């Protein structure tokens, strides 16, 4: 699977989760940012590696970071 | 040429049997799981 | 502390006087780099082969088989003169003895006390203490034989006469 | 300050206990090379030169049976040129080199400090038993060796310039 | 029973059993078949030179190639003489030339290649080398041809009187 | 990533001072700066002389002048050592 | 599901990508699962012995196929007229016109004509017959077996070298300089003096007679007296016919210079004296480092002490010792940059100074050898920069390398890359512009208007080495010069003959076309360096991707965000510079 | 010229090299 990380520079804008086509990311409560929430990745096995979450990230360096790793049928986007 | 028979004997073996056999074995090894 | 053979040099650590023929003579430190048992078994094998060779060269001058290609006084010349197939037969036969000996184990596998193949049919060594004296005698005779055989094989190369001829006839009054 | 050379400073690596000490090291070469290495090198030079000085003298006095036939008239260095063509120079070189191979091991022990510089424990006759006679005799060996080093060069250069040889140069 | 014309190896097997363990041949005899085979290769390359010199003479403008004649002499004729000298050495002194006196060295202290019954043929081939070179300097095509023929006759004569044992081994 | 070995007697030679410590001279650490400066000028003159006397090189050059000609580059390292020793108070 | 046994991430891939990636990552032993450093260095050691053996099997194959199927003995008789045979053709797809068309070389079978020059090399070094080419093939098969057994043996538990052995820099350098470089160059002088020199002079010398045949008539007595110049006395005459006794001298070591007048190659006595000189030099250089007896240099001490007191290099080379030793990619990059420069030297010096007899009249061989070694040169140089990029990504630790030469190179990475961009653009705009100016003016019927710039600097260099064509009268070209007078008694007469004669490729005449193409090559070398240097310096990060190090050396992109990140990896700058390498060697 | 026996000796030594190559490849592969 791919490995998806969220760094503590996340402002909790929820945009990376909305971008996610594969329900990899979700919002959890976090007191670090003003929004009271940070992104989380409890479903990186469904991560295809599209990196749409990275594009939606408005932080200077993407708080969400996809690291392409081992490929599976799910992470390869194979309908066969 | 001395041993002129050897090019006729080896070139088909090295050029057809060798790849065929090693491709067959390589195919079996790459596909196998255990 | 200090080697008996070389007083200035220190005694080699992996010697200790336990083996026969131990005067502390390992200046080049082979014992450190290489196993003592392999060195000892090789020393005994070299000396035993040399003792047969030292006897062989002298005997071959004094008496030979009554055939052509075996009538050469000089040892080195005799090697090339004798049937080569016979030489290759000797080499393989010695190889069978070498495989038979050491339980078919060579290098690390063999190490059986070094230099013993269990070849003692006759009870020449009635006492074990006498056998220890014989073991010292064997190694000292083997060492002498190594130097001796090299000395007469080189005598054959220069004199071209064989060992006993080489001692008896030298260029005493010739440049 | 130094004993031998009053103007210069006492050599730092040199001590009174050491044999043949006169505090003589004007160029300070003891700092440059290890003093134990230098000490053994001096003793090796001392002994080879001592044999060489007496050698030249003895060869002028007399030769061994047959050497005169092998070398017609050459002496000192010239006989060496004849003996490389024969086997004497090579055979001595092979045996001296073999002893020097053990000498290399001994030099390594000296650099370690296990062995005294130049001490090969060669006493067939024990003339250094007293241990103060040993100090004196080591001083004598060093002094006669330094003199012989000078002397060997002196008589060999006399051969180079005149061809006479050491005793013959005085007689002629 | 004979030596191959080109490769020079033993040709046919044809208690003196050829098989290694039972071989009765000495290392001297095996060295002699090696030398005889090398003599055979060098002698059988003499027709090639004869053909080349004939091609040179029949050309529209004919010039002797001193470089070809001298390089052929250097490559085969000198080799033929050295192989024959070694066979003569082994025939005369005996086992000593086979390594009985040690490594090949100067002052080998063994009987010379001369005083051998087969040495006269070696002298003929040496004369042939001298004639091949002299003709090449002169530009004489016929001289090279006859000189090579003299070498060919001498080498064949050497092998016939030698009767070398062929050790298939 | 694993301990990198160095020969026994390896010591620290990184310097940020005016001159490196004399330990960078190895066996020449105890030589005085005057002795290097005099050896440097001596080596420059004898090396330059030995170099100069064999500039037209022949098939028979004097081997002592060849060996003595090596003192010219050696003199460069000698005066660098002279500078190091003077700035270490030696 | 188990083919990449070294990679569980690939062995669980259900696609055809697993086969490709397992094949392509097979030799990257550092990335294999559960890889320790001990096992990494021991597998590299054993696989280096396998490369050694492959090289020896390849050379034994060339020797065997020439001994068996070549015309070596026909070629050595007449080397300027006969075309060398590489190997025979047995192809069941051939027609009978094809079989007849390839039956050249003086033989009765189809053949490939060799462009490798191995005939000229084997001729020059002594080989005369098929029996000794075959003997060389046999010996290399034995050596290949010896190094295959050594590779297996050094994988056995008692014979496994430790990491302390693999990183003994001083003992490895001492032995590779004094034994591998120096003693084998000295041994190569022995081969020339004992074998190649006598057999170039007609006298056969083999294992059968080389201990009873003296290379010199006096014979090791002038060497052991200091009468070394007696080994240069009576050199080979200008009338010498190579391979024969006519015109031959007795010298075994000379410095004649120039070329043998017949073979148009360097004198073999010059080559024997070259390897003796370079051998003694390398042997002396192999006593530099301290191993076990207290004399020599510690490499750590040398690197730490070379920091200029002006502070312009920062901490200098403090910590470079550890970085080099710990980083196999830094070593590979130094080795490949060094090797790439040498095979470029090999290509440039072997066409201008050929060493092999009757080559440089084999125009196909000269063209193939130059082209071959320049392409190998471009591959090695690009790979050196590739493994410098891999070094930065994988093995470079900034904390261990604080303010070094390496950190300070990264600190000004933009000054380096932007000035390489400038010089690339500078050269490209002008060289192309002058070329296009020339094309447009010649097209318009006005060749005189062409901007033709003489290569005066290079011509001055040629003249400084003795070319009299340009009339510079500098150094060697001037008869009354200190430089000219110094070499007059030794190598200058031969060199002046060689350089001034127009029959050789030594310092070939250069004009405006040469200038323009050299500037084109400057643009190409600078542009390939720009791409490779940009890849190496930006390997660990950039403004576009700051954390590029975390992704590795070869990754596809970072996606379409931030404008687009295609070809952003350091591997992709290898990829882009490979085209520029091909263009420059083109 | 090269004999058929000489070619067979070369083929024997290359087979020995093949066996040693197999043994090294198996050792490197583990
Ligand atoms: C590199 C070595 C090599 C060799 C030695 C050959 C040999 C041959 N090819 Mg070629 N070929 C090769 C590579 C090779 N091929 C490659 C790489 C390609 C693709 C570009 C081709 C494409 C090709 C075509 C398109 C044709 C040939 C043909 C031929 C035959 C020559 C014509 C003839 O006399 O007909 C006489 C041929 C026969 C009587 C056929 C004999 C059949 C053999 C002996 C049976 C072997 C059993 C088989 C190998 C079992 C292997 C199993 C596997 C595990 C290895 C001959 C058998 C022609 C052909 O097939 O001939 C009919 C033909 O039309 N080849
Ligand atoms: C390297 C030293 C050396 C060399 C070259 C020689 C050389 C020679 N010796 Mg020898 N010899 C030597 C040392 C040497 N000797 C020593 C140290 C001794 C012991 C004192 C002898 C004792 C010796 C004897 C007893 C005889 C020779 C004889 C001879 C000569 C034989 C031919 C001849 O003159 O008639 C020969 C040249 C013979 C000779 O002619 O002496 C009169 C002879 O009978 N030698
Ligand atoms: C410690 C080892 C040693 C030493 C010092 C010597 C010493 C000598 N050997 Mg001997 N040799 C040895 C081992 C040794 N050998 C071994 C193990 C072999 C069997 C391969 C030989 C085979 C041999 C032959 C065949 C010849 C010598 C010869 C010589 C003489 C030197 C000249 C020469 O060509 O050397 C060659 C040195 C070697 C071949 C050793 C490797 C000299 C007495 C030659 C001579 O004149 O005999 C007295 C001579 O022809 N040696
Ligand atoms: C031009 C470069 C260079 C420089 C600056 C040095 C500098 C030095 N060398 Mg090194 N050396 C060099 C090249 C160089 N060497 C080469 C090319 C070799 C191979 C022949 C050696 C082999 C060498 C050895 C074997 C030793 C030195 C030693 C020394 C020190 C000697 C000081 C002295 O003579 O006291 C007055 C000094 C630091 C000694 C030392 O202590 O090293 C640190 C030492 O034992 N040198
Ligand atoms: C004298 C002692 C000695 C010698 C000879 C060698 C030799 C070698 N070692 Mg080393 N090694 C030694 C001691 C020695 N070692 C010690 C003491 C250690 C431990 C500290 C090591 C540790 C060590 C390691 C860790 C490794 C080696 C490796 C190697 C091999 C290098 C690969 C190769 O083919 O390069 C050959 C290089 C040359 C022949 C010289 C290059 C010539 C330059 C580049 C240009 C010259 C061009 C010239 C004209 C050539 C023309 C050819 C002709 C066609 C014209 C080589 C066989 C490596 C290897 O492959 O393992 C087997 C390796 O990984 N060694
Ligand atoms: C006049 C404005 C200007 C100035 C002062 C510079 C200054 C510089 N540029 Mg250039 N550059 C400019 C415009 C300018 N740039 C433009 C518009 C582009 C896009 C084509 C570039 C593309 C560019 C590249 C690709 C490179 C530089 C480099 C450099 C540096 C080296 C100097 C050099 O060789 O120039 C080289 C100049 C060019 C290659 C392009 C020239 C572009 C035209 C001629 C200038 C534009 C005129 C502008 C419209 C003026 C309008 C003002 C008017 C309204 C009053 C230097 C910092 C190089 C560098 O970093 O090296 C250190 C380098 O590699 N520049
Ligand atoms: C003919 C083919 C060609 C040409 C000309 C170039 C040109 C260039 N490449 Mg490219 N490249 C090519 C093929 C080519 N490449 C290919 C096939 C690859 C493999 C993918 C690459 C990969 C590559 C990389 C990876 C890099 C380059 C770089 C460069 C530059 C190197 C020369 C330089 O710095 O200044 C020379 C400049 C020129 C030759 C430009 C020509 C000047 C123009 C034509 C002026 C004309 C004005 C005219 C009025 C326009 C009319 C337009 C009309 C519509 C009005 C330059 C822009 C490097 C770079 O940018 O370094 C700074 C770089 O990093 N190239
Ligand atoms: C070449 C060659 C050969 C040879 C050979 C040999 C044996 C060569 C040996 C050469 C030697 C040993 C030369 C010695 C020179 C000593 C000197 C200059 C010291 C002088 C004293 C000084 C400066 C000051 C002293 C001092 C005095 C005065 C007072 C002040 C204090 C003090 C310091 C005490 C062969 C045999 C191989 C033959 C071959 O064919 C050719
Ligand atoms: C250490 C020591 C201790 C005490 C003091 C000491 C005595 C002074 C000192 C000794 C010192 C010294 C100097 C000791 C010296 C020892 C030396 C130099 C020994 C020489 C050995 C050579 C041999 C055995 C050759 C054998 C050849 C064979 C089998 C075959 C040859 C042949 C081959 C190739 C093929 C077959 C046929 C032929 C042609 C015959
Ligand atoms: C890339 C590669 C992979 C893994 C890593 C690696 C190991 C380091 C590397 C190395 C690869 C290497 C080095 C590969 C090396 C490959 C080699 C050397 C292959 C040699 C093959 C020779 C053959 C099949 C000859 C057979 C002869 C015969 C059967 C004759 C027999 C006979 C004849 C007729 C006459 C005599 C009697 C008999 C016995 C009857
Ligand atoms: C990217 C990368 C990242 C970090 C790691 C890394 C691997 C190290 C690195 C790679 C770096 C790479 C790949 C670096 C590549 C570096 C290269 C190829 C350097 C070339 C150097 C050549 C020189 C200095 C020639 C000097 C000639 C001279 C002085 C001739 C003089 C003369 C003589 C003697 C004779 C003629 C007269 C004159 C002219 C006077
Ligand atoms: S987009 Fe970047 S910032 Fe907005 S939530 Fe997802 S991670 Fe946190
Ligand atoms: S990569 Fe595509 S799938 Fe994986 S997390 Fe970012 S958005 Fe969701
Ligand atoms: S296009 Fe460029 S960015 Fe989009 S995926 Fe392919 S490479 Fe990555």
């Amino acid at each position: 699977s791919h490995s998806v990380k969220v760094y503590d520079t996340c402002i909790g804008c929820t945009q990376c989760v909305r971008a996610c086509p594969c329900d990899v990311l979700e919002m959890v409560s976090w007191d670090g940012c003003k929004a009271g929430q940070i992104a989380s990745a409890p479903r990186t096995e469904d991560c295809i590696g599209c990196k749409r979450c990275e594009t939606a990230c408005p932080t200077d360096f993407l708080s969400v970071r996809v690291y392409l790793g081992g490929e599976t049928t799910r992470s390869m986007g194979l309908a066969y | 040429m001395t041993a002129a028979y050897l090019p006729s004997i080896l070139v088909p073996i090295i050029g057809l049997i060798f790849p065929g056999l090693v491709m067959a074995f390589a195919f079996i090894y790459i596909e196998q799981d255990e | 502390d200090m080697s008996a053979s070389v007083p200035f040099l220190p005694r080699p650590a992996a010697l200790d006087g336990s083996m026969v023929g131990d005067v502390g003579f390992d200046p080049l430190g082979f014992t450190t780099k290489y196993d003592i048992k392999w060195l000892r078994e090789s020393e005994l094998k070299h000396g035993r082969v040399c003792m047969l060779a030292s006897l062989g060269c002298i005997v071959q001058e004094i008496v030979h088989l009554p055939f052509e290609a075996t009538s050469n006084p000089v040892a080195s010349e005799a090697f090339f003169q004798v049937p080569a197939g016979g030489l290759w037969q000797i080499f393989a036969g010695i190889g069978i003895v070498e495989h038979f000996s050491n339980n078919f184990k060579m290098s690390g596998s063999t190490m059986r006390a070094p230099g013993n193949l269990g070849f003692d049919p006759l009870n020449f060594g009635k006492n074990p203490s006498a056998r220890a004296r014989y073991e010292l005698a064997e190694i000292k005779n083997g060492r002498l034989a190594m130097l001796g055989f090299g000395g007469m094989i080189h005598g054959c190369f220069i004199t071209g006469k064989g060992p006993i001829g080489a001692l008896t006839s030298m260029d005493w009054h010739q440049s | 300050m130094s004993e031998s050379v009053p103007f210069l400073k006492k050599p730092e690596a040199l001590d009174s206990s050491m044999a043949g000490y006169a505090g003589f090291d004007p160029l300070g070469l003891s700092s440059i090379a290890d003093i134990k290495f230098l000490q053994e090198s001096e003793i090796k030079h001392c002994r080879i030169a001592m044999l060489a000085a007496a050698g030249s003298i003895a060869q002028d006095i007399f030769t061994f049976p047959g050497v005169s036939k092998v070398v017609g008239t050459a002496k000192m260095t010239g006989v060496h040129d004849v003996l490389v063509k024969q086997g004497a120079m090579g055979q001595i070189l092979l045996w001296t080199s073999f002893l020097e191979v053990f000498g290399t091991i001994a030099l390594l022990e000296t650099l370690d400090g296990k062995r005294a510089p130049g001490d090969f424990k060669f006493d067939p006759l024990g003339f250094s038993k007293n241990a103060e006679t040993a100090k004196r005799y080591q001083l004598s060996e060093i002094k006669n060796g330094r003199l012989a080093m000078l002397a060997t060069g002196g008589m060999v250069h006399g051969y180079f310039i005149t061809g006479k040889g050491p005793l013959e140069l005085l007689t002629n | 029973a004979s030596l191959d014309p080109k490769t020079g190896f033993p040709i046919q097997g044809g208690s003196a059993g050829c098989q290694p363990m039972t071989q009765a041949a000495s290392i001297l005899d095996k060295q002699r078949t090696v030398l005889a085979g090398k003599i055979t290769v060098a002698a059988n390359k003499v027709p090639v030179l004869t053909a080349a010199v004939d091609k040179m003479k029949t050309a529209k403008k004919p010039k002797l190639d001193r470089d070809y004649v001298l390089r052929y002499s250097a490559l085969y004729l000198t080799t033929l003489v050295d192989a024959m000298e070694q066979y003569c050495l082994r025939d005369a002194n005996g086992a000593k030339a086979a390594g009985g006196a040690g490594l090949p060295k100067f002052k080998e202290t063994l009987k010379p290649a001369s005083s051998s019954s087969l040495y006269s043929y070696v002298d003929t081939v040496k004369s042939g080398i001298a004639a091949v070179s002299a003709a090449a300097k002169a530009g004489d095509f016929d001289g090279v041809n006859k000189a090579a023929g003299d070498i060919k006759t001498a080498a064949d004569s050497f092998l016939s009187t030698a009767n070398p044992p062929i050790i298939f081994n | 990533f694993s301990p990198v070995p160095s020969p026994e007697g390896t010591k620290e030679t990184y310097w940020e001072t005016k001159a490196p410590s004399s330990d960078v001279l190895g066996i020449g650490a105890g030589v005085s700066s005057g002795n290097f400066a005099a050896a440097s000028v001596f080596a420059a003159l004898v090396g330059g002389y030995c170099t100069g006397q064999v500039i037209p090189l022949t098939v028979e050059p004097n081997p002592l002048f060849l060996a003595g000609s090596f003192l010219l580059p050696y003199s460069w390292a000698l005066h660098v050592a002279a500078w190091i020793q003077k700035n270490n108070g030696k | 599901t188990k083919f990449p046994k070294f990679s569980q991430a690939l062995a669980q891939d259900p696609a055809t990508r697993r086969i490709w990636y397992g094949l392509a990552t097979a030799h990257d032993l550092e990335s294999h699962d559960g890889m320790t450093e001990e096992n990494l260095y021991q597998k590299i050691f054993a696989s280096h012995f396998g490369h050694l053996a492959v090289i020896f099997l390849w050379t034994s194959g060339n020797l065997f196929h020439v001994a068996w199927q070549g015309n070596f003995e026909q070629w050595v008789l007449n080397p300027l007229k006969v075309k060398p045979i590489a190997h025979a053709i047995w192809d069941p797809h051939f027609g009978q016109p094809a079989v007849k068309a390839f039956t050249k070389g003086g033989v009765s079978y189809p053949v490939n004509i060799a462009t490798s020059g191995v005939y000229h090399w084997w001729y020059t070094i002594g080989m005369r017959s098929n029996t000794d080419l075959y003997a060389g093939s046999l010996f290399l098969l034995f050596l290949a077996g010896v190094f295959l057994f050594a590779g297996w043996l050094h994988l056995q538990p008692k014979f496994r070298p430790g990491l302390s052995w693999f990183k003994n820099n001083e003992s490895r350098l001492n032995h590779h300089l004094s034994g591998l470089f120096g003693f084998s160059s000295l041994a190569w002088s022995a081969h020339l003096i004992h074998v190649a020199i006598p057999e170039a002079r007609g006298q056969h010398v083999c294992w059968d007679n080389f201990t009873k045949v003296a290379p010199h008539p006096a014979g090791l007595q002038p060497f052991f007296t200091g009468n070394w110049g007696a080994y240069a006395a009576s050199p080979d005459t200008t009338n010498h016919i190579f391979g024969t006794s006519e015109g031959a001298g007795t010298a075994i070591l000379t410095f004649l210079g120039g070329f043998h007048p017949q073979t148009q190659a360097l004198w073999l006595t010059d080559i024997a004296h070259h390897h003796l000189a370079i051998g003694v030099v390398f042997i002396f250089a192999g006593h530099m480092y301290r191993t076990n007896w207290g004399i020599g240099h510690s490499l750590k001490e040398i690197l730490d002490a070379h920091r200029p007191p002006g502070g312009r290099l920062g901490a200098g080379h403090k910590g470079i010792f550890e970085t080099l030793t710990n980083s196999l990619h830094f070593q590979l990059g130094l080795a490949l940059a060094s090797l790439g420069v040498i095979t470029s030297l090999v290509a440039q010096h072997m066409y201008a100074l050929p060493s092999y007899a009757f080559i440089a009249k084999d125009y196909v061989t000269q063209s193939a050898l130059y082209t071959h070694h320049q392409y190998i040169a471009g591959f090695l140089m690009v790979g050196a920069f590739a493994h410098g990029a891999i070094f930065f990504v994988r093995d470079y630790d900034p904390e261990q390398n604080k303010n070094n030469v390496l950190a300070r190179i990264l600190d000004h990475k933009e000054a380096i890359i932007s000035h390489l961009s400038w010089v690339s653009l500078f050269l490209g705009f002008h060289t192309l512009g002058i070329y296009v100016h020339n094309d447009v003016v010649v097209a318009f019927g006005t060749p005189e208007k062409q901007i033709l710039v003489e290569p005066v600097f290079a011509q001055w260099i040629q003249a400084s080495s003795g070319k009299a064509l340009y009339g510079f009268d500098v150094l060697l070209s001037s008869t009354n010069s200190v430089a000219a007078n110094a070499s007059s008694n030794i190598w200058l007469p031969g060199w002046l003959e060689a350089i001034n004669s127009g029959k050789n490729s030594l310092f070939l005449p250069i004009g405006p076309g040469d200038f323009l193409i050299h500037h084109a090559i400057a643009l190409a070398l600078h542009t390939t360096t720009l791409i490779l240097v940009k890849g190496a310096l930006d390997a660990r990060g950039s403004k576009l991707m700051p954390d590029k190090k975390d992704f590795g050396y070869a990754f596809p992109c970072d996606g379409p965000g931030r404008g687009g990140t295609c070809d952003i990896s350091a591997w992709d700058a290898f990829y882009l510079s490979m085209f520029w390498m091909l263009n420059t060697i083109g | 010229m090269i004999s058929d026996t000489q070619i067979f000796i070369a083929l024997i030594l290359a087979l020995v090299s093949l066996v040693l190559a197999i043994r090294l490849g198996r050792a490197l592969y583990q």
